[PDB]
DNA sequence: AAAATATCAT
DNA sequence: ATGATATTTT
C-alpha cells in the first residue's frame, strides 16, 4: 500500500511545491523509486537525453500486450508534473522536469549534492546492542499505549498530541480515557513500513507553518541513510523535527551527532513464524508468543487465563467479543487477525480437508479456512446481536390536512435521503434528524 | 518464583503467570505443559511422544477438553488413586511427567502426586460365603483402624448394610480401600464354562481397555467408559468370560435387557441352560450350578413392594455368592436408590460400563467408592477416525418465533413457557422441512422429543409412529424391529424411554423438536444412538444430529447448557439460521395466519 | 403540518414485543407503534430501552462462569 | 456457513 | 385400568 | 420441596 499512499500524498501536492520539492537529489532517488516499473524505464531514458522525444516514439517502445500498463505509466507520471508536454508545430513532444532530471542525474553519477546526504564521520555504534534495543523500545512503548494496556513509561507530548488529533486510536474527555476505534485496530493490523508511514504521513499533515519541503526532504534523506554510522547535525526546522522523530525512535542522538536508526532503514522500502496462535473448535486460544506487545494485542478481544515462557493461552468468550465491538472493531478484523497469525498445524490440516473435499467432488471449488467455521460464525453472530436493535434520532410528521402535501413531503425527504420511514395510510413519515432542517425549510416554501 | 522481573503485562494474568520458570533447552521435543497453580496440563498432540503420551496422560489424568490440536488434561486425587491402582507408583510417575514436561514440574506439583501415591494397599477387603471380611497380612496398621468408632493379619466381619459406610470412610480416611479379587486362586464358588466363539476378535481399543483391567493378572473393580457405539457390551461379554464364575448383568431398562441376552448369545459360547432373565415380561431363573442371570435396577432395587414370585427371585440372587456382576449404565448407580445394588449383591469383582459419566449433582463422583476407579476412556475423535464410530455432523437450527406467538410466551409463567416454544409452528416448519429432505436420501431419521404431548401432536400431523411410556412392551418392541427392516416406515420418533440404552444401527439422521432441561446426559445418549451405524465405513458418509430450538426463548440458554460435554469430546456445533429450500416447499404446516391462531388457541387450552 | 421530536426503532418482531411490554411497565418509554416493524419512542428513554433490552436477552444466554 | 441470509419461515 | 415408588430436572 | 415421565404391581 505504500507503493500507492505515497504517491498519492505527492500527488496532492501543489506543482509548485513539487517543483521544489525536486531540488534534492535525494528526494529525486526515492520519488524515482515509487513510481510504476515502465515509469522508470522512460524516465531513465530521458535522464542523460537533453532533448524533445515524441510521445508517439515512448508508445512504439512499448508492447501492444503492455498497454494497459503504459496508460498508467504516463498518467502517473503527468500527475507528478515529471513529464511536461508542450505541443508546437502539430507535435506533441514531452520532456523531463529540468529540476527533477539535474538532480537525478547529479545523484547517479558523481557531482554535486550540496551534503544532501549528510557526511560520514566514522565512528560506527553496534546495532544488535543499543540501535536495534532503543528502535524497539521506543515502537514498544508507542504501540504498548495505542493498544491501551497499562505501562508506566508515557510517549512524549507531542506524539500523544498527533494521535490524539489523530483519528485513529480515540480519545474521550468525558469518559476521560483513550480507546483504540476501527482505525486502530487496523494499524496495529498494518506490518511496520505500513505503520511507521502511518504516523509519518499523519505528522506531515499536522505540522503548519516548519516548512511543509524542509520536512519532506529530511525524511526522504533519512531513508538513504543506513544504520549507524552517525552524520555530523541542515537547516533550523530539520533540527528541531530531527528530535521529534527521536521521540519516534526514527533516529538516535548520543545527546551533537545522531545515528540513523534500523526504522530508518525500514523506511526505505520493503525489506514456526513468532505471534502465531492455534484456535481450536472449543473457543480456546494457544499463541505461541513471547513479544510483550502480542500478548497485550490479543487480550484485547481475549480474555486471557494463564501464560507461559513459550506461549500463552486463553479463550474467547462473549465478553472479550463484545467488548472489542464495543470499542469500535468490527468481527471482519477479529478473523483476519486470527487467520493471518494461523498455526502452522492449522493450515496443514486445513490443507488436508481441501484436498479430501476435492478427492469427494473437485466438479465444486470452495475457498481454503484455516480457522474452524464454528468459531468464525459465533464471533460473526455475537456482533450482530450488537445490531439488534436499531435507534435513530429525528423527528415525525403527520396531521397533514390534504395526502399531496404528505406525498410531496415524503418525496422530498426520500430524495435528500433523509427518510426513515413512512406510512400513507396513516399519511405518517419519520426522517432522521439531520434532514429535520431541511425538510421544515422545504415545507415553509 | 525467585530472581525473576514481573512483566509489564503481568497484569492481565491474576497471579497465574509462570514466566518466573525458565523454559527447557530441548522444549521442541517435550509435547507437555504444566501449569503449578492449576494443576492443568497442556498437551500438543501434533509433536512427537504423542501417542504414548495420551495413554500416559488419561491413566494419571482425567481428560477436560480434547479438541484436535491441544488436550487440556488435569490432575485430582481420584485420578492418582486410579494410577497407582494399575501398577504404578510416585517414582515412575514423576521421572516420566519430568520428562515430558517442557517446563520443570513445580514443588506443588510434586507434593500433589507424592501424598495420594503411598495409600494403594494398606487395606483389603474380601468376600466369604456371605460375609464380608475387612482383613489384611499386617497386624499393626488394622489395629489402628479398628481403633476408630465410625467402623463398627487379622479378619473381622462386617455388616452387609453398612459396607458402603466403611468404603467411604475409607476413602475419608488416608487410606482408601482396594478392590480386587483373584479369581485364579478360588475354585470354592462353581466356575462357568464359557469362551468367546472363534468368529468373535476384539477390536484394539476393547482390548487395550480390558488389558487395564487385568493388567495384573488379577480382575479388579472399575468403571470402563467408552463412546456411545464402541461396544461396552462385548468388553462386559469378554470380562465375564476371562473371570470364568458366576455374572449378573444389572441393566437399565428391559428393552436393553433383551439386548444384552442377545448380545451374549450372539458373542460366546453359553447356552440357553445357564442363561435366565429376571425382567417384568418373565421371571425364569436358572437352575444350572452356575450361569448368566440378566435383571433391571428397578427389581433389584425395590425394597418396599415386591410380588411373591419376584420376591422368591430375588432370594435367589441374594443367596448364591456370584463371581461377577456387569452394572451396565452406570451413570445412574449414585441415585437415590439403585445404590442399594451394590450392597444387596455380594459380588467380588464389579465392573461399570458406561458412555457418558456425567452428572448433574455431585454425585457422579461417589462412583469411585461404590464399584471402583475410572479404569480406562477412548477418545470419541480417535475412534471417529479409525471408522468405528460414525462420524456426525451435528447442527443447532435456529426457529424464530411468531410475532403473535412470541407476544403470549412473555405473559405465561414458567410452567407453562415450555409449551410455548416447542409448539413453535416455526419449528414445526423445521422439523418438516429437515424430514423431508432427509427421508428423500435414504436416511433414517429419529426425532427424539421429550414432552409427551408435543411428541404426539408432531407425530399425527406427519403419520409417523412414536414410542414412550404407556405404549407396551410389545408393541414397543415391534416398532424398533419394524423401523430397522422395512423400507416404508423411514421414520420414528420416541421420547425419553429411548433416550439411553438402545442399539438401532439403521438411523443415521436424528433430531430434536424438543428436550429436556439443560441437562449433558441425555444430549450425548442422544446422539449416540447414531453412532454406530452400520453404513459408517463407506467413503465420504456423515450422519446428522439436528437440534430445533426458538430464538429469545429459555430454550436457546438451555440447548448452549445442553452440549457442553460434546463440545469438551470435540464436537462442533454448527449455527444454521436459514434453511435453503424451504420456501419452495409445496405444503408448510401452519402457513395460513388462520392455522396459527387455531394452534395456538389449542396449546393455550393445555393449561 | 406538525413535527413531534422522537426516535425511530426498527427490530426484528421479538424485540418488538419486549419494547411494548418495557412501555407497559412504564407508560413514558414508548412514543407510538408506528408499524410492526417500527416503534417511535421517547428520545430520553432510548438510552433506557437499549440497555434494557441487552438485559432482557441476558436470560437467554448461557453465560459460562 | 448461513448468517446473513433471511431468516427461516 | 388404577396405585405406588423412582428418577430426572426446576 | 414440586412437577414430568417412567416403571412395576395388583
Ligand atoms: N468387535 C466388534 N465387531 C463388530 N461389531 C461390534 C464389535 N463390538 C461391538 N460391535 C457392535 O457395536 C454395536 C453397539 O454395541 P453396544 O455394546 O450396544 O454399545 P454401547 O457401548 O452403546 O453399549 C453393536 O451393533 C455391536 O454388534
Ligand atoms: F453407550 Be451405548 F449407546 F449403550
Ligand atoms: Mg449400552
Amino acid at each position: 500500500s505504500l507503493k500507492h499512499s505515497v504517491t498519492q500524498y505527492l500527488e496532492e501536492i501543489p506543482q509548485q511545491v513539487q517543483n521544489r520539492l525536486y531540488t534534492s537529489p535525494a528526494t529525486c532517488l526515492a520519488i524515482y523509486r515509487i513510481l510504476p516499473p515502465l515509469a522508470k524505464f522512460f524516465i531513465m531514458a530521458m535522464v542523460f537525453n537533453e532533448n524533445e522525444v515524441p510521445l508517439l516514439d515512448l508508445d512504439k517502445w512499448v508492447n501492444s500486450n503492455g498497454k494497459l500498463q503504459f496508460q498508467n505509466a504516463i498518467k502517473s507520471m503527468k500527475s507528478l508534473h515529471l513529464l511536461i508536454p508542450n505541443k508546437s508545430s502539430g507535435t506533441l513532444m514531452i520532456n523531463l522536469n529540468p529540476t527533477f532530471k539535474i538532480s537525478l542525474r547529479n545523484a547517479l553519477t558523481g557531482g554535486e549534492v550540496q551534503n544532501s546526504f549528510g557526511v560520514v564521520v566514522e565512528e560506527n555504534v553496534v546495532s544488535l546492542d543499543l540501535l536495534d534495543e532503543y528502535s524497539a523500545n521506543k515502537w514498544e512503548t508507542i504501540l504498548h499505549f495505542m493498544v491501551g494496556t497499562p505501562l508506566a513509561k508515557i510517549p512524549s507530548e507531542k506524539v500523544l498530541n498527533l494521535l490524539k488529533h489523530s483519528k485513529l486510536m480515540e480519545e474521550v474527555n468525558s469518559t476521560g480515557e483513550f480507546k483504540i476505534t476501527n482505525e486502530g485496530f487496523q494499524f496495529l493490523l498494518q506490518e511496520i513500513n505500513s505503520q511507521l508511514w502511518t504516523l509519518l504521513l499523519q505528522y506531515l499533515k499536522m505540522i503548519e507553518t516548519m516548512d511543509l519541503v524542509d520536512v519532506l526532504h529530511f525524511i526522504f534523506m533519512l531513508g538513504a541513510l543506513e544504520v549507524g554510522k552517525a552524520y555530523k547535525i541542515l537547516s533550523e526546522t530539520q533540527r528541531i523535527m530531527l528530535q521529534d522523530m527521536r521521540d519516534y525512535g526514527l533516529v538516535f542522538q548520543k545527546h551533537s551527532i545522531f545515528y540513523p536508526t534500523k526504522l530508518a532503514l525500514m523506511l526505505t522500502s520493503d525489506t514456526i513464524p513468532d505471534g502465531s496462535l492455534i484456535v481450536e473448535t472449543n473457543f480456546k486460544i494457544y499463541s505461541y508468543s513471547n513479544s510483550p506487545l502480542q500478548i497485550a494485542v490479543l487480550s484485547l478481544f481475549v480474555h486471557l487465563k494463564a501464560r507461559f515462557v513459550n506461549m500463552v493461552l486463553g479463550q474467547i468468550t462473549r465478553e472479550s467479543i463484545r467488548r472489542a465491538l464495543t470499542n469500535g472493531i468490527t468481527a471482519d478484523q477479529i478473523i483476519a487477525y486470527l487467520e493471518t497469525h494461523a498455526h502452522p498445524q492449522m493450515r496443514r490440516l486445513a490443507e488436508e480437508k481441501l484436498e479430501k473435499k476435492l478427492e469427494l467432488d473437485p466438479n465444486c471449488k470452495e475457498p481454503l479456512q484455516v480457522l474452524p467455521p464454528t468459531v468464525v460464525d459465533q464471533i460473526r453472530l455475537w456482533q450482530l446481536e450488537l445490531d439488534r436493535v436499531i435507534t435513530y434520532e429525528g423527528s415525525l410528521y403527520s396531521d397533514f390536512e390534504t395526502s399531496q402535501e404528505y406525498n410531496l413531503l415524503s418525496k422530498y425527504a426520500q430524495d435528500i435521503g433523509v427518510l426513515l420511514w413512512k406510512d400513507d395510510k396513516k399519511k405518517k413519515f419519520f426522517i432522521s434528524k439531520e434532514g429535520n432542517s431541511q425538510v421544515l425549510d422545504f415545507a415553509k416554501r | 518464583p525467585a530472581d525473576f522481573v514481573p512483566d509489564s503485562v503481568s497484569g492481565m494474568f491474576r497471579s497465574h503467570d509462570f514466566s518466573y520458570l525458565r523454559l527447557r533447552p530441548d522444549h521442541a521435543s517435550r509435547p507437555l505443559w504444566i501449569s503449578p497453580s492449576d494443576g492443568r496440563i497442556i498437551l500438543e498432540s501434533f509433536s512427537p511422544l504423542a501417542e504414548q503420551a495420551q495413554d500416559f496422560l488419561v491413566t494419571i489424568a482425567e481428560p477436560i477438553s480434547r479438541p484436535s490440536h491441544i488436550h487440556e488434561y488435569k490432575i485430582t486425587a481420584y485420578s492418582l488413586y486410579a494410577a497407582v491402582s494399575v501398577g504404578l507408583e510416585t517414582d515412575d510417575i514423576i521421572s516420566v511427567l519430568d520428562r515430558l514436561s517442557k517446563v520443570p514440574v513445580a514443588e506443588s506439583i510434586i507434593n500433589f502426586i507424592k501424598g495420594a501415591t503411598i495409600s494403594y494397599g494398606k487395606v483389603k477387603l474380601v468376600i466369604k460365603h456371605n460375609r464380608y471380611f475387612v482383613e489384611t497380612t499386617q497386624a499393626d496398621i488394622l489395629q489402628m483402624l479398628l481403633n476408630d468408632s465410625v467402623i463398627g493379619v487379622h479378619s473381622f466381619e462386617i455388616a452387609n448394610e453398612s459396607v458402603e459406610v466403611v468404603k467411604k470412610r475409607c476413602q475419608e480416611i488416608d487410606y482408601p480401600v482396594l478392590e480386587e479379587y483373584d479369581f485364579r486362586n478360588d475354585h470354592r464358588n462353581p466356575d462357568l464354562d464359557i469362551d468367546l466363539k472363534p468368529s468373535t476378535q476384539i477390536r484394539p481399543y476393547q482390548e487395550k481397555s480390558l488389558s487395564k483391567m487385568f493388567g495384573n493378572g488379577r480382575a479388579r473393580s472399575g468403571i470402563i467408559v467408552l463412546p456411545c457405539g464402541a461396544g461396552k457390551t462385548l468388553v462386559g461379554i469378554t470380562a465375564a468370560c476371562t473371570i470364568k464364575k458366576s455374572v449378573i448383568v444389572l441393566c437399565t431398562s428391559s428393552v436393553s435387557v433383551m439386548q444384552w441376552r442377545q448380545q451374549f448369545l450372539q458373542w460366546c459360547t453359553l447356552q440357553p441352560e445357564n442363561c435366565a432373565v429376571f425382567t417384568s415380561d418373565n421371571k425364569e431363573m436358572f437352575q444350572t450350578e452356575s450361569g448368566l442371570v440378566v435383571s433391571t435396577y428397578s427389581m433389584v432395587a425395590n425394597t418396599r413392594n415386591r410380588s411373591h414370585d419376584s420376591q422368591k427371585v430375588m432370594d435367589f440372587l441374594t443367596g448364591r455368592e456370584w463371581g461377577f456382576i456387569i452394572l451396565d449404565e452406570v451413570h445412574v448407580v449414585p441415585a437415590a436408590m439403585f445404590r442399594r445394588v451394590v450392597s444387596t449383591i455380594a459380588a467380588h469383582a464389579k465392573l461399570g460400563l458406561t458412555a457418558t459419566l456425567v452428572r448433574e449433582d455431585d454425585k457422579i463422583g461417589d462412583l469411585n467408592f461404590l464399584i471402583g476407579p475410572k479404569l480406562y476412556e477412548a477418545n470419541w475423535m480417535e475412534l471417529s477416525q479409525k471408522g468405528h464410530i460414525a462420524n456426525v455432523q451435528c447442527a443447532e437450527v435456529w426457529c424464530p418465533m411468531t410475532a403473535e406467538f412470541y407476544q403470549e410466551y412473555l405473559r405465561e409463567t414458567a410452567r407453562k413457557r415450555m409449551l410455548l416454544y416447542i409448539m413453535n409452528p416455526t419449528k414445526f416448519q423445521a422439523c418438516q422441512f429437515l424430514i423431508q429432505y432427509h427421508e428423500r436420501r435414504g436416511d433414517k431419521i429419529i426425532v427424539f422429543s421429550d414432552n409427551v404431548y408435543a411428541l404426539q401432536e408432531y407425530a399425527l400431523k406427519m403419520g409417523k409412529p412414536f414410542i414412550y411410556g404407556s405404549t407396551p412392551q410389545q408393541e414397543r418392541m415391534n416398532i424398533l424391529q419394524n423401523f430397522q427392516y422395512n423400507d416404508q416406515i423411514n421414520t420414528i420418533f420416541l421420547s425419553k424411554v429411548g433416550d439411553t440404552s438402545i442399539d438401532l444401527p439403521e438411523a443415521t439422521c436424528l433430531i430434536q423438536i424438543s428436550s429436556h432441561y439443560g441437562s449433558r446426559r441425555q444430549e450425548a445418549q442422544r446422539l449416540g444412538r447414531i453412532l454406530r451405524a452400520k453404513r459408517r465405513n463407506d467413503e465420504g458418509f456423515n450422519a446428522f444430529f439436528y437440534s430445533l430450538v426458538s430464538k429469545d426463548t429459555q430454550e436457546m440458554y438451555y440447548s448452549t447448557k445442553r452440549q457442553a460435554f460434546l463440545v469438551d469430546q470435540g464436537y462442533a456445533f454448527k449455527v444454521i439460521t436459514h434453511l435453503h429450500g424451504m420456501e419452495n416447499i409445496p405444503n408448510l404446516a401452519y402457513a395460513s395466519p388462520r392455522e396459527r391462531r387455531e394452534l395456538l388457541q389449542e396449546v393455550l387450552l393445555k393449561n | 403540518a406538525r413535527a413531534r421530536k422522537g426516535a425511530l426503532v426498527q427490530c426484528d418482531p421479538s424485540i418488538k414485543a419486549l419494547i411494548l411490554q418495557i412501555d407497559a411497565k412504564m407508560s413514558d418509554i414508548v412514543l407510538e407503534e408506528l408499524d410492526d416493524t417500527h416503534l417511535l419512542v421517547n428520545p430520553s428513554k432510548v438510552e433506557f430501552v437499549k440497555h434494557e433490552l441487552n438485559r432482557l436477552l441476558s436470560k437467554n444466554i448461557y453465560n459460562p462462569m | 456457513s448461513t448468517i446473513g441470509k433471511t431468516a427461516l419461515g
